[PDB]
């Protein structure tokens, strides 16, 4: 009867064969998430970048706004 | 109206900050992906119960994730390539702009002056698809034999050097054999050459080149002048011999 | 001056998107941690054929 084992043994290797590729697909599927994340990450990033040079921008402008000031009198 | 300009230069305190810009590098995760893909093939048919259904099912639904991965891979690639360039054009057209000072602050809002805008240039890419080329990955050309193979691990392979086409192959009649010319033995490391599709097994060219700088290629003597260094490692042999020993092991217990 | 209440608007809007940033970091790092937590399954299960076949190998 043992010519049993070998076979119920031998079926949970295909169910697991068969999870690996189920998994895979998951796998697959994550990683297009992943490169929204990053494809997101970059795009915020940029915005951020832009409106922060813009303040360092504006901050020397004012500063040389106030001297026209400070020195006119 | 207006109080603020639409665009103006990259400032020298935000130097840092354009320099760090880019797309997160995925290589390390996308390299895993293709390593965990492997190693399921090689527990496929390593551990695929009997044939007769051949495994054309399971091949498939690999294949189909792999090119997903893969499809992926180009887009990530051509992302930082894109990105690169576009910040190479920014840097060079906002070099050429006047520092913003009481004057030049005026003339980038009111249109006198214009610096480039990061952002617009980022949302107005190419955006092509694939851009890329039909790499014939070594993994990909087992999956497409694979098949083939498994229910006739000698089937006549004919020429492959665009896997993924969706299309049957050509097999040819007879069948090739799992056994090196050099040892008139069954493989056990099959090693194939890049500038001709022969195939001897390690200790055969080992030992027919040890002692030499570059012999001809055994084979016919094919023209081809070799060296170990244009031996590779023949996964599709390798499957060959791997599936035809499971056969003759299946074939006495089952 | 005549900036002050644009530079107030313009310094908030670089600190909300500096908070945005702060997030998707995070959210990537979240994604990546996920796609991690996949390979761990993939491997476990491959463990796992590795030991039924051991076992088969000895014939029970
Ligand atoms: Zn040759």
């Amino acid at each position: 009867d043992v010519s049993q084992k070998i076979k119920d043994i031998d079926d949970q290797i295909q169910q697991l064969l068969l999870k690996q590729r189920h998994l895979l697909s998951k796998m697959a599927s994550s990683m297009k998430s992943l490169k929204n994340c990053q494809k997101e990450l970059i795009s915020t990033q940029i915005l951020q970048f832009e409106a922060q040079n813009m303040d360092v921008s504006m901050n020397d402008v004012i500063g040389f706004f106030n001297e026209r000031e400070a020195d006119l009198k | 109206d207006n109080p603020i300009p639409k665009s103006v230069p990259l400032h020298p305190k935000s130097g840092k900050y354009f320099h760090n810009l880019h797309a997160r590098d995925l290589s390390n995760i996308y390299q895993q992906c293709y390593k965990q893909i492997d190693e399921t093939i090689n527990q496929l048919v390593d551990s695929t119960s009997p044939s007769t259904i051949g495994i054309e099912e399971q091949v498939a639904d690999i294949t189909s994730t792999y090119k997903l991965l893969s499809t992926y891979e180009s887009e990530s690639n051509s992302f930082d390539e894109h990105i690169k360039d576009l910040k190479k054009n920014f840097k060079q057209s906002s070099d050429a702009c006047p520092q913003i000072d009481l004057s030049t602050w005026d003339k980038y809002r009111t249109g006198e002056l214009t610096a480039p805008k990061l952002s617009e240039l980022y949302l107005n890419m190419p955006t092509p698809e694939p851009a890329t080329m039909v790499n014939n990955t070594d993994t990909l050309k087992i999956l497409k034999v694979l098949p083939y193979i498994w229910n006739d691990p000698t089937c006549v392979i004919p020429d492959l050097q665009n896997p993924a086409d969706e299309d049957d192959l050509q097999i040819e009649g007879g069948k090739i054999e799992l056994t090196c010319p050099i040892t008139c033995k069954p493989y056990e490391a099959p090693l194939i050459s890049r500038k001709c599709n022969h195939v001897f097994d390690r200790d055969g060219i080992q030992n027919y080149l040890q002692g030499y700088t570059t012999r001809d290629c055994p084979q016919a003597a094919c023209s081809q002048v070799v060296s170990m260094r244009d031996f590779v490692r023949d996964p599709i042999m390798e499957l060959r011999c791997k599936i035809a020993k499971m056969k003759e092991s299946q074939e006495q217990d089952k | 001056k005549p900036f002050a209440n644009t530079k107030k608007t313009l310094e908030n809007q670089v600190e909300e998107l500096t908070e945005k940033c702060s997030l998707k970091t995070d959210e990537f790092l979240k994604a990546k941690e996920k796609i991690n937590e996949i390979f761990e399954k993939l491997n476990t299960i491959r463990d796992e054929v590795i030991k039924k076949k051991n076992q088969n190998e000895y014939y029970r």
